C-alpha cells in the first residue's frame, strides 16, 4: 500500500516473528517444573504476547519486509492513531506544563521575594494554577490578543 | 507541622514527589494496557 | 651561617631565585620589623624575621609583593622593595612616592585613563591597517 | 529624576540595558555619573546598583 | 649536626647544600670529568668526551640495531659502527649550530673585566652581560669542542668495534 | 607588556589597586567622582594579566580594561 | 555538666529544614542566580566554613558518621532481606557448583521480564556478583530465616546509629577535648573495635561456622543440621567433628593449647571441597589477630601512668637530614580533620587493593573461587574503591595544606623540609615518570610496529627479545617451598598462585600457578608507570597548594577556585583541586589498566576447566602470553573478542548488560562536553534563551547562570569517570556471566 508496505494481518514475516517468539518462550518453559511461578511468569509472557501481536495486526498498522509495525506519518488521517493522536496528546499536556510553568512565574514574580517562591514553593498557589492549565489553549489565545503574552522592548540586548 | 510543611515545599522534595507520582501513573498505565504502539482509539 | 646577618633566619629552598636572577633583574624586599616572627616565604617554607632590619631576595616582583601583603598581617608597614640589574643598579619599587599606592597622594597623574566608558571605544574596523 | 524615581537603562554595555531601575540618589555635584539606580537582577558580577550619567537613564511614565 | 643547610649562606637561592651536590665525593668526581677537569683546552675536553661517548655509543647499536647476531657478525659490527658514527655527526652538528647561536666571544675571562673597568656603553651582551667565564663559553672554544667530540667520537667508535671484535674472536 | 586602561567610570573604591598584585596600579587625585580618586596604571611593564584588578571592580562594564598584548619575562610571570 | 560532653547544645527543630543553606554565610540571604543551588550542595558537608570552632566541626563530623553508619546498616539489612526474600540461596546451598546466586528478581512491566535469567533452582531473576551467598555459607547461614533475623537485626542498629547521631548532636554533644584524646581512641579501636571483633568472629566461626560448614562439607543436607544454637548447649554436636572439645576450656586456661589443634590449624592452601579457605585456619587467623590487636591497644597512655605519649615518641624522632624530625605533627594531627581524613583515606584506599588482591589470590569463602563473576567483580569494584579513595587521601592533604598549616606551628619539621624542597622532589618524579612511560609503553609499541612490518624475532616477547621477571619469578619459588622449610608448621603455600597443584572443584579451576613472563614485566611496568604519574599529579597538587613561582600567594585564593587569569601566559588549574581533577583522571587511567590486565591474565591462564585425565582449558587459551605484548593484542584479542558477549546480549538475559554498555557510552562521550568546552559560551547561549524567555515572559526570578569554572571540570569529572567505569562494569559482568 503506502510506501510498498503491506498490512501486518497479510505479513507472513510477521507471524514467523510470533511463531518464533513463543516458540523461544515456550522452550525456556519447558526447564521448568509443574505450576511454580517460574512457569506462571512465562505463560503470562507467552500470553502477552500474542496479544499484542494480535492487537498489532488487527490495527491498521503497514508492515514492511522485516515484519515490523512502520509508522505512516504523512498526515493522513487513516493512520492518524499513529502519530497524529499522540501528537494532539502530546501538545495538549506539553502546552498544560509551559502554560502552569509560565503562570506560576509570572504570579510570584510580582510577589516580595520572587527569588524564595521558586525553591520554595507556594504549594497552594501551584495547586491553584496547575489544575487551571486545562484551559491552555484558550487562555494563551486570550492572552495573544490582549497583548499580554509578549514583550516588545524592555527585553535586554547585548551591545551590537 | 508549620516548618516541616515548608520543608516539604521545597524544590527537591516536590519534585521527587511529582516525579515519583508521575513516573507512577506512566507505570502503571503501561501494565494495565501494555504494548500500545499506537493511540487507543 | 649566612651571609648578611639582616637575611631572615631561613634554611635555604629549591624555590629561590635561578639564573635568571644573575643576568637580568633580581628584586630585594627589606623591612624592620620589632619582634622575630615566623613567617611563610612566598618561595618555600617558614622563614624566623630579625628583631631589626630584614633583608630578602627574590626573583619576582610579584614574590616580594606577595611577601609584604603578608607582613602587613603583622602590623608591619615599612616594608620597600627595590628592583636590581645585573649590576648594583638600585631601583624603588613599590613605595614609589613614599605612600602605598592604594592611598591618594598628591603629585600623582593619571596614566592610561580614558574619557569615555567602555561603550566609547572606536570600532576595529576604523582601526585597521596603522 | 529624583530618588525612588523608575529609569530606564540607555547604556549600550550595561546588565541592564533597556531594563527599568529604581534611582537610589541623584548626585547634585559636578561628577560624571551622579545618578544611582538599583535593580532587581544582580549582574554578572553579582552587583546590582550602578551609578549612570543623566543622559544614559530615561524616566518610565 | 645538619647536613643540609642554605648554598653558599644564601638562603635565597634556588640551590641547597645537600651531602650530593657539595659533598667532597662529587667534588672529586665533577672535577676529574673531562667537562671540568683542570689544565685541559676545549679541544682536548672534546675529544675525551667523544671518546668516552663514541666507546659506548657503539654497543647498544651493534647489539640490538636492525642486524644483530647471537654469535659474532662482521655486518653486525660494521652496522653498528656506522650507525654510531652516523649519531656521533648528529651530535657533532647540533653543537655546532648550538655553540653558533649562543655565544659572540673569542676570549674570555676578560671582555667581561674590560667592560666592568673600561665601560660597556655599546648593544651590551657582548660586551657587558657575558655568562660563564669559562673558554668553553666563546666561539673559538665551542669550535673546537665540537671538532674534538667529532674526532674523539670516531676515533672512540673504532676502538670500540676493535675491541668488540677481539673480545668475540678470541674468548 | 599588557595595556591597561581606566574608565571615567571610575568610582575611585580602591578596590583594583588593593587587588593587583605587582604594584600596576595607583589612586590618583581626581574630580569627576565623589571620592575625589581615580585608578591610574603608571607600571603596566609589570602587568602580569591576571586579571585580578577587574574582578574587583563593582561600576557596571568595568572601570579598569587590561588588553593583552606582547609578552615579556615580567608579564609571563617567569622566575627563570 | 559532665566534662565531655554538652548537654542539649542544638534545639531538634524543622525551622532551618525550610531554611536552605542555612549553614553557609553566603547562602543564607537566599538565591539571585542559579549558581546559589549548586552552591547549596557544595559545601553542604565543607563544615570547616560553616563555623569557626573546631569543637562544632567536630560534632558535625561524629553526627555524619552515624549517619554513614547508619546507611551502611541500612544496606546491609536491604541485602539480607533480599537474600531471605528475593533468592534462590536455599536451592544454591544444595548445589553451590551448578546454582546461579541470584538475590534480585525484575517485575513484569515493559517487557523488562526478560532480565529475570535461569539461574536455576527453580529461580529466576538477577545474577548476583557480589558472591553475599559464599560469605553466607562461611557464616553458616542455612536458612532463608537466618538471613531475614540479619535483615531485622540491620533495620534495628540502622535506626539506633540514626538514633546516635541525633543525640549526640541535639542531646549530649562531646566536647573538643573529648575528640582530640587520640591516644584513648587508638587504644579503643585496636583493643576493642579490631581485637574484640575478631575475637567475637573467631568464636563465632569455632561455635558456629565450623561445625555448621563441617557438616555441609561431609554432604549433610541443610535441613537436617542442627539449628546453630545446638551446637552451644551440646558440647557432643561439636565434639563429633572436632574431637578436642570434649576437653573443654581447660586445655586454654593450662596452656595446653596443642590440644585444640583439631579446629585450630595452620594448613595453607584451599579446601578441596569448596575451594575455599580452611575454616580452621580462618579461625585460627582471626584468634591470633585478636591477641595481637588486644596486646597492641596498650600502647598509648591515656588516663594512669602507663602507656605511651604520641608526642613524645614522633618528638624523639629527629635526624641529621631531617631537622626538628616530627616535631608538631602531633599538633598537625590533633587540630586538623582534613590530615586525618588525608592519612586515613590514602591508608583504606591501599587496604581495599590488598583486599582485593587477597581476595581472588587466597579465596576465604566456600565455592567463591569458582564463580568466576563473583571474583572479577570483588577484584574490580575494591581496586576502585581503593583508587577512589587513594585521590581522596591526596585531595585532603591538599586541602589540609591549603586551610590547617600554619607555618609558625611547622618551623624546620618535615612538612616545612618538604616544601623547601619541593622542586626536587618533583622534577624528579617527573624524570621517572618520562623514563617509566617511554620504556613501557613505548616497549609496547615497539612490539606493536615489530608485528606490522613484519619482524616477529625483533619483539620484546618471550620467542624474542625476552624480559624475564627474574624478581617476581624468585619471590614465587620462595613460597612455594616455603612451608616445611622457612614455615615448618605448614602444610600447604598461602596461595596456589605462588605454585604447586592446579585445584578444581567439579572440574572448574578455583587457583592455579600464575606464571610471569615478559607479558607480565611489561604491564607491571604499565602500573608502576600510571601510579607514578597519578602520584606525580596528587604530590604536585599537594606541596604547590599554597604558591609557587607562578603564584605566589595561591593559598589565599583557596584550595577550589579555577585559575589566577589569562595573565602569566595562562594561569588554568593551578589549583589544587583542579590537580585532585588530573588525577582522578589518571586514577581512571590506571585502575582500568590494572582491572584490565586482571581479567585477561585470568580468563586466559588461570580460569578454565580441567579434563578428567588432568588436561588444563582455559577460558580464553593462553592468548596472553603473547597477544597482551602489544596495543593491536589488546585492542582485538581482548577488548574486541571479549565484547562479543556484550554486543549479542540483546533480547537474552543479559541485555540490560548491553544497555548499561551503550548508555555508559553515551555518558562518558556527554562528560567530553564539560571537560573540552568552557563557561562563556554556553553562558553567552543562555543568554539568547533568556532572551527567549523574556519575550514570551516566563524569564524565571533566578538569574540562570552557567556551570562555574570548577562546577563544570567537576561535572565532566563525573560524568566521564561514570561512564568508562560503567562500561568496563557491563563489559566486565557480561563477558564473565555469559562464559
Ligand atoms: C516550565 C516553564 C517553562 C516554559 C514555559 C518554557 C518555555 C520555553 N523554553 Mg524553557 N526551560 C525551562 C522551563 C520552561 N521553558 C526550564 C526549567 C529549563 C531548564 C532545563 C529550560 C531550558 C530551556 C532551554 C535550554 C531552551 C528553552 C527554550 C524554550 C522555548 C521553546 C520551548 C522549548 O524548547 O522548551 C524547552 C524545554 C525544556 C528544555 C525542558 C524544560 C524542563 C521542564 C519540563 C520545565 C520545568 C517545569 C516546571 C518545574 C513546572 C513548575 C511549575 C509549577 C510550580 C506550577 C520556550 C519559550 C528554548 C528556546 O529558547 O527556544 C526559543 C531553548 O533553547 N528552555
Ligand atoms: C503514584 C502513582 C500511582 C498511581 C496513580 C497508582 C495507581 C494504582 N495502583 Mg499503584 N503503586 C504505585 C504508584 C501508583 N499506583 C507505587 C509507587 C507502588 C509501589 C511500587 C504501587 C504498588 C501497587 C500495588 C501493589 C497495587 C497497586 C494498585 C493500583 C491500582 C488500584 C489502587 C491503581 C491503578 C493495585 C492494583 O490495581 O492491583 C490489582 C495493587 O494491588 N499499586
Ligand atoms: C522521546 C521519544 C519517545 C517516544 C515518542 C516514545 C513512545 C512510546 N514508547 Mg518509549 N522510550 C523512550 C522514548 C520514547 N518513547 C526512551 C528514551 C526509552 C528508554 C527508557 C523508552 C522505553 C520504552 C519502553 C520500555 C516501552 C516504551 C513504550 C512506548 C509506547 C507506549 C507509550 C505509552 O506508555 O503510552 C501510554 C501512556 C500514556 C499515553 C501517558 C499519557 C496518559 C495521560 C495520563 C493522559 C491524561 C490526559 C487525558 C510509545 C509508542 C512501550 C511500548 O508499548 O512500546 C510500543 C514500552 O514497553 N518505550
Ligand atoms: C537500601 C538498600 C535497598 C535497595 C537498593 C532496595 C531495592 C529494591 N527493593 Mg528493597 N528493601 C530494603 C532495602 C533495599 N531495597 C530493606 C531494608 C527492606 C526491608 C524493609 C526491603 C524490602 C523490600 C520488599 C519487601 C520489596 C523490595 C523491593 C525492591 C526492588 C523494587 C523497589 C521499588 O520499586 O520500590 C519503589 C519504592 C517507592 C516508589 C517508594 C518511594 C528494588 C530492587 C521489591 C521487589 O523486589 O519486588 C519484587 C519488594 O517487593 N524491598
Ligand atoms: C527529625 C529529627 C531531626 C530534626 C528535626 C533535626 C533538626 C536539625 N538538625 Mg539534625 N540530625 C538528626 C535528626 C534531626 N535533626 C539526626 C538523626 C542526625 C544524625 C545523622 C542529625 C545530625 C545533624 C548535624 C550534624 C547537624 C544537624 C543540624 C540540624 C539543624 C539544621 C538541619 C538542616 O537544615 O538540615 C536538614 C537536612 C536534611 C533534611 C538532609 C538529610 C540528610 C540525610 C541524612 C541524607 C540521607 C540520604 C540517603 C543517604 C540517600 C542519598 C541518595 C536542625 C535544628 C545542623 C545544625 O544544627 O547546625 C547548624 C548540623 O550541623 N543535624
Ligand atoms: C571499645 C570501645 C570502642 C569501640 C568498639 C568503638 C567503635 C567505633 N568507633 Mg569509637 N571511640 C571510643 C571507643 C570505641 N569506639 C572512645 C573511647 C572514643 C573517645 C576517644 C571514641 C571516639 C570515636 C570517634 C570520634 C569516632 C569513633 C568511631 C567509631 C566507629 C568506627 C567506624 C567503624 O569501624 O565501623 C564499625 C562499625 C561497627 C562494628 C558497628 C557496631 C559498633 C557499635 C555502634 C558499637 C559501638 C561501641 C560504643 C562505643 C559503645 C557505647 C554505647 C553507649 C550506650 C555508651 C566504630 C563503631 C567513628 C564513627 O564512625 O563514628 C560513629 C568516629 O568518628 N569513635
Ligand atoms: C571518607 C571520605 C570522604 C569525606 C568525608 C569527604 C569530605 C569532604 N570532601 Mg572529599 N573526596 C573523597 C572522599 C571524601 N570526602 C574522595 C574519595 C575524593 C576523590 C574523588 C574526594 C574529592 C574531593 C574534592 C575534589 C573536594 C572534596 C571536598 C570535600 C568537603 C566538602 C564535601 C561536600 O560538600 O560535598 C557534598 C557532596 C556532594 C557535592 C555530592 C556530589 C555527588 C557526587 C560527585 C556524584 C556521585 C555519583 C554517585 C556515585 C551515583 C552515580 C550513579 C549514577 C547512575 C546516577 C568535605 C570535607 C571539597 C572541599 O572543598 O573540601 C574542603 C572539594 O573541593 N573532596
Ligand atoms: C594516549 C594519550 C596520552 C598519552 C600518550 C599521554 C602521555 C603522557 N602523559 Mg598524559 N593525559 C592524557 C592522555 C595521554 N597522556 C589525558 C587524556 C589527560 C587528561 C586528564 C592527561 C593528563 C596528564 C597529566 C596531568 C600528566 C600527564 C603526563 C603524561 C606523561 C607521562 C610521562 C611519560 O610517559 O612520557 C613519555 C611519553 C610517552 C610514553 C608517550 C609516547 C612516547 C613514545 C612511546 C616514545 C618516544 C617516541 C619517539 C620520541 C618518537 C620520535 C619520532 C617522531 C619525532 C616522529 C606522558 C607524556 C604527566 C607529565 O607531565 O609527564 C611526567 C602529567 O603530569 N598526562
Ligand atoms: C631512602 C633514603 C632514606 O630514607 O634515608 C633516610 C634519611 C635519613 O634522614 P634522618 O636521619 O634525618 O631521619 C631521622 C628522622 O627524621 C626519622 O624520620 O632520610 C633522608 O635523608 C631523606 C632523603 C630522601 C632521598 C630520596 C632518595
Ligand atoms: C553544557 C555546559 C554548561 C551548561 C549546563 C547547565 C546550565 C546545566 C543544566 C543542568 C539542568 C538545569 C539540571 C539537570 C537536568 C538533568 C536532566 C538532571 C540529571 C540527570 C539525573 C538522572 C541525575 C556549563 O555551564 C558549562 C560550564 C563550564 C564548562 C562546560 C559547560 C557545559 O558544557
Ligand atoms: S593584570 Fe590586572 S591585576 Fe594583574 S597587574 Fe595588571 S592590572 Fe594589576
Ligand atoms: S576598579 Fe573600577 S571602580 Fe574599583 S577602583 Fe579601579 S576603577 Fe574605581
Ligand atoms: S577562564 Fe579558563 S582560561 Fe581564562 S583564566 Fe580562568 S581558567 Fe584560565
Amino acid at each position: 500500500d503506502i510506501g510498498g508496505l503491506n498490512p501486518c494481518k497479510d505479513s507472513e514475516v510477521f507471524q514467523k516473528r510470533l511463531a518464533k517468539t513463543v516458540k523461544k518462550l515456550e522452550n525456556r518453559l519447558k526447564k521448568y517444573e509443574e505450576g511454580t511461578p517460574p512457569q506462571i511468569a512465562i505463560q503470562q509472557q507467552i500470553t502477552q504476547t500474542k496479544q499484542r501481536f494480535t492487537r498489532y495486526a488487527d490495527s491498521n498498522l503497514l508492515c514492511g519486509n522485516d515484519g515490523l509495525p512502520h509508522l505512516i506519518t504523512d498526515g493522513r488521517w487513516s493512520h492518524g492513531s499513529e502519530f497524529l493522536l499522540p501528537s494532539i496528546l502530546f501538545l495538549y499536556i506539553s502546552g498544560w506544563i509551559g502554560w502552569v510553568g509560565r503562570k506560576y512565574i509570572r504570579t510570584v514574580g510580582q510577589t516580595s521575594n520572587p527569588t524564595e517562591k521558586e525553591i520554595i514553593i507556594d504549594v497552594p498557589l501551584a495547586i491553584s494554577i496547575m489544575t487551571s492549565g486545562f484551559l491552555w489553549p484558550f487562555a494563551a489565545w486570550q492572552e495573544f490578543l490582549s497583548g499580554d503574552l509578549i514583550a516588545s522592548d524592555e527585553t535586554i540586548t547585548t551591545s551590537p | 507541622m508549620k516548618d516541616f510543611l515548608k520543608y516539604l515545599s521545597t524544590a527537591p522534595v516536590l519534585l521527587t514527589a511529582w516525579l515519583t507520582f508521575t513516573a507512577g501513573f506512566v507505570i502503571e498505565i503501561n501494565r494495565f494496557y501494555p504494548d500500545a504502539l499506537t493511540f487507543p482509539f | 651561617k649566612l651571609k648578611q646577618s639582616d637575611f631572615p633566619k631561613f634554611e635555604g629552598s629549591t624555590g629561590g631565585w635561578l639564573s635568571a636572577a644573575k643576568n637580568e633583574e633580581k628584586y630585594v624586599i627589606i623591612w624592620t620589623s620589632k619582634d622575630a616572627s615566623l613567617f611563610e616565604m612566598p618561595t618555600g617554607g617558614t622563614a624566623k624575621m630579625n628583631a631589626g632590619n630584614n633583608v630578602a631576595y627574590f626573583a619576582r616582583k610579584e614574590q616580594c609583593l606577595a611577601l609584604g601583603s603578608q607582613l602587613r598581617g603583622f602590623k608591619i608597614t615599612n616594608y620597600k622593595i627595590f628592583r636590581i640589574y645585573p649590576p648594583l643598579d638600585i631601583t624603588l619599587l613599590h613605595p614609589f612616592d613614599g605612600v602605598f599606592p592604594e592611598k591618594v597622594n598628591q603629585g600623582r597623574s593619571p596614566v592610561g585613563k580614558r574619557d569615555a566608558s567602555i561603550g566609547g571605544n572606536p570600532n576595529p574596523a576604523s582601526l585597521k591597517f596603522q | 529624576i529624583q530618588k525612588g524615581s523608575t529609569v530606564r537603562i540607555l547604556r549600550k554595555e550595561s546588565y541592564w540595558y533597556n531594563e527599568s531601575g529604581t534611582v537610589v540618589v541623584v548626585d547634585q555635584s559636578k561628577v560624571r555619573y551622579p545618578v544611582l539606580v538599583r535593580f532587581t537582577k544582580v549582574n554578572y558580577a553579582g552587583t546590582n546598583t550602578n551609578n549612570f550619567g543623566l543622559n544614559e537613564v530615561e524616566e518610565v511614565v | 649536626v645538619s647536613f643540609i643547610k642554605p648554598y653558599r649562606q644564601d638562603p635565597f637561592v634556588g640551590h641547597l647544600a645537600t651531602p650530593i651536590t657539595t659533598s667532597a665525593f662529587t667534588r672529586a668526581y665533577l672535577k676529574v670529568l673531562p667537562a671540568y677537569r683542570p689544565g685541559l683546552t676545549p679541544l682536548s675536553r672534546g675529544a675525551e668526551i667523544g671518546f668516552t661517548h663514541g666507546y659506548f655509543l657503539i654497543g647498544p647499536f651493534y647489539t640490538y640495531g636492525p642486524l644483530r647476531s647471537v654469535e659474532f657478525s662482521l655486518t653486525s659490527l660494521a652496522a653498528g659502527l656506522l650507525a654510531a658514527i652516523t649519531l656521533l655527526l648528529i651530535l657533532t652538528v647540533g653543537l655546532s649550530i648550538y655553540g653558533q647561536v649562543t655565544y659572540d666571544v673569542y676570549d674570555n675571562a676578560l671582555i667581561v673585566k674590560l667592560v666592568r673597568q673600561m665601560v660597556g656603553s655599546e648593544r651590551t651582551q657582548d660586551l657587558p652581560q657575558i655568562k660563564g667565564t669559562s673558554e668553553l663559553d666563546t666561539v673559538l672554544g665551542w669550535q673546537k669542542f665540537s671538532e674534538g667530540f667529532f674526532s674523539g667520537g670516531l676515533i672512540g667508535s673504532i676502538v670500540a668495534a676493535v675491541g668488540i671484535a677481539l673480545y668475540s674472536t678470541y674468548l | 607588556s599588557h595595556t591597561v586602561k581606566i574608565y571615567d567610570t571610575c568610582i575611585g573604591c580602591t578596590q583594583c589597586v588593593r587587588a593587583c598584585p605587582t604594584d600596576v596600579l595607583e589612586m590618583v587625585p581626581w574630580d569627576g567622582c565623589k571620592a575625589g580618586q581615580i585608578a591610574s596604571a603608571p607600571r603596566t611593564e609589570d602587568c602580569v594579566g591576571c586579571k585580578r584588578c577587574e574582578t574587583a571592580c563593582p561600576t557596571d562594564f568595568l572601570s579598569v580594561r587590561v588588553y593583552l598584548g606582547g609578552e615579556t619575562t615580567r608579564s609571563l610571570g617567569l622566575a627563570y | 555538666k559532665s566534662t565531655i560532653v554538652d548537654f542539649n547544645p542544638v534545639e531538634t527543630s524543622f525551622e532551618k529544614w525550610a531554611k536552605p543553606g542555612q549553614f553557609s554565610r553566603t547562602l543564607a540571604k537566599g538565591p539571585k542566580t542559579t549558581t546559589w543551588i549548586w552552591n547549596l550542595h557544595a559545601d553542604a558537608h565543607d563544615f570547616d566554613i560553616q563555623t569557626n570552632s573546631l569543637q562544632e566541626v567536630s560534632r558535625k563530623i561524629f553526627s555524619a558518621h552515624f549517619g554513614q553508619l547508619a546507611v551502611i546498616f541500612l544496606w546491609l539489612s536491604g541485602m539480607h532481606f533480599h537474600g531471605a526474600y528475593f533468592s534462590n540461596y536455599s536451592a544454591w546451598l544444595t548445589n553451590p557448583t551448578s546454582t546461579k546466586p541470584s538475590a534480585q528478581i525484575v517485575w513484569p512491566i515493559v517487557g523488562q521480564e526478560v532480565l529475570n535469567a535461569d539461574v536455576g533452582g527453580n529461580f529466576q531473576g538477577i545474577q548476583i556478583t557480589s558472591g553475599f551467598f559464599q560469605l553466607w555459607r562461611a557464616e553458616g547461614i542455612t536458612s532463608e530465616v537466618e538471613l531475614y533475623w540479619t535483615a531485622v537485626g540491620g533495620l534495628v542498629a540502622s535506626f539506633l546509629m540514626l538514633f546516635a547521631g541525633w543525640f549526640h548532636y541535639h542531646k549530649a554533644a562531646p566536647k573538643l577535648e573529648w575528640f582530640q584524646n587520640v591516644e584513648s581512641m587508638l587504644n579503643h579501636h585496636l583493643a576493642g573495635l579490631l581485637g574484640l571483633g575478631s575475637l567475637s568472629w573467631a568464636g563465632h566461626q569455632i561455635h558456629i561456622a565450623l561445625p555448621i560448614n563441617k557438616l555441609l562439607d561431609l554432604g549433610v543436607s541443610p535441613e537436617e543440621i542442627p539449628l546453630p544454637y545446638e551446637f552451644i548447649l551440646n558440647r557432643d554436636l561439636i565434639a563429633q567433628l572436632y574431637p578436642s572439645f570434649n576437653k573443654g576450656l581447660t586445655p586454654f586456661f593450662t596452656l595446653n593449647w596443642g590440644e585444640y589443634s583439631d579446629f585450630l590449624t595452620f594448613k595453607g592452601g584451599l579446601n578441596p571441597v569448596t575451594g575455599g579457605l580452611w575454616l580452621t585456619d580462618t579461625a585460627h587467623h582471626h584468634l591470633a589477630i585478636a591477641v595481637l590487636f588486644i596486646v597492641a591497644g596498650h600502647m598509648y597512655k591515656t588516663n594512669w601512668f602507663l602507656g605511651h605519649s604520641i608526642k613524645t615518641i614522633l618528638e624523639a624522632h629527629k635526624g641529621p637530614f631531617t631537622g626538628e624530625g616530627h616535631k608538631g605533627l602531633y599538633e598537625v594531627l590533633t587540630t586538623s580533620w582534613h590530615a586525618q581524613l588525608a592519612i586515613n583515606l590514602a591508608l583504606f584506599g591501599s587496604l581495599s587493593i590488598i583486599v582485593a588482591h587477597h581476595m581472588y589470590a587466597m579465596p576465604p569463602y566456600p565455592y567463591i573461587a569458582i564463580d568466576y563473576p563473583t571474583q572479577l567483580s570483588l577484584f574490580t569494584h575494591h581496586v576502585w574503591i581503593g583508587g577512589f579513595c587513594i585521590v581522596g587521601g591526596a585531595a585532603h592533604g591538599a586541602i589540609f595544606f591549603v586551610r590547617d598549616y600554619n607555618a609558625a606551628n611547622n618551623y624546620n619539621n618535615l612538612i616545612d623540609r618538604v616544601i623547601r624542597h619541593r622542586d626536587a622532589i618533583i622534577s624528579h618524579l617527573n624524570w621517572v615518570c618520562i623514563f617509566l612511560g617511554c620504556h613501557s609503553f613505548g616497549l609496547y609499541v615497539h612490539n606493536d610496529t615489530m608485528r606490522a612490518l613484519g619482524r616477529s624475532q625483533d619483539l620484546f616477547s618471550d620467542n624474542a627479545i625476552a624480559l624475564k621477571p627474574i624478581f617476581a619469578q624468585f619471590i614465587q619459588n620462595l613460597h612455594t617451598l616455603a612451608p616445611g622449610s622457612t614455615a615448618p608448621n605448614a602444610l600447604t603455600t598461602v596461595s596456589y598462585a605462588f605454585g604447586g597443584d592446579v585445584i578444581s572443584v567439579g572440574s572448574k579451576i578455583a587457583m592455579m600457578p600464575i606464571s610471569l613472563g615478559t607479558a607480565d614485566f611489561l604491564v607491571h611496568h604499565i602500573h608502576a608507570f600510571t601510579i607514578h604519574v597519578t602520584v606525580l599529579i596528587l604530590l604536585k597538587g599537594v606541596l604547590y597548594s599554597r604558591n609557587s613561582r607562578l603564584i605566589p600567594d595561591k593559598a589565599n585564593l583557596g584550595f577550589r577556585f579555577p585559575c589566577d587569569g589569562p595573565g602569566r601566559g595562562g594561569t588554568c588549574q593551578v589549583s589544587a583541586w583542579d590537580h585532585v581533577f588530573l588525577g582522578l583522571f589518571w586514577m581512571y587511567n590506571s585502575i582500568s589498566i590494572v582491572i584490565f590486565h586482571f581479567s585477561w591474565k585470568m580468563q586466559s591462564d588461570v580460569w578454565g576447566t580441567v579434563s578428567p585425565t588432568g588436561a588444563v582449558s582455559h577460558i580464553t587459551g593462553g592468548n596472553f602470553a603473547q597477544s597482551s605484548i602489544t596495543i593491536n593484542g589488546w585492542l582485538r584479542d581482548f577488548l574486541w573478542s571479549q565484547a562479543a558477549q556484550v554486543v549479542q546480549s540483546y533480547g537474552s538475559s543479559l541485555s540490560a548488560y548491553g544497555l548499561i554498555f551503550l548508555g555508559a557510552h553515551f555518558i562518558w562521550a556527554f562528560s567530553l562536553m564539560f571537560l573540552f568546552s568552557g563557561r562563556g559560551y554556553w553562558q553567552e547561549l543562555i543568554e539568547s534563551i533568556v532572551w527567549a524567555h523574556n519575550k514570551l515572559k516566563v524569564a524565571p526570578s533566578i538569574q540562570p547562570r552557567a556551570l562555574s569554572i570548577t562546577q563544570g571540570r567537576a561535572v565532566g569529572v563525573a560524568h566521564y569517570l561514570l561512564g568508562g567505569i560503567g562500561t568496563t562494569w557491563a563489559f566486565f559482568l557480561a563477558r564473565i556471566i555469559s562464559v
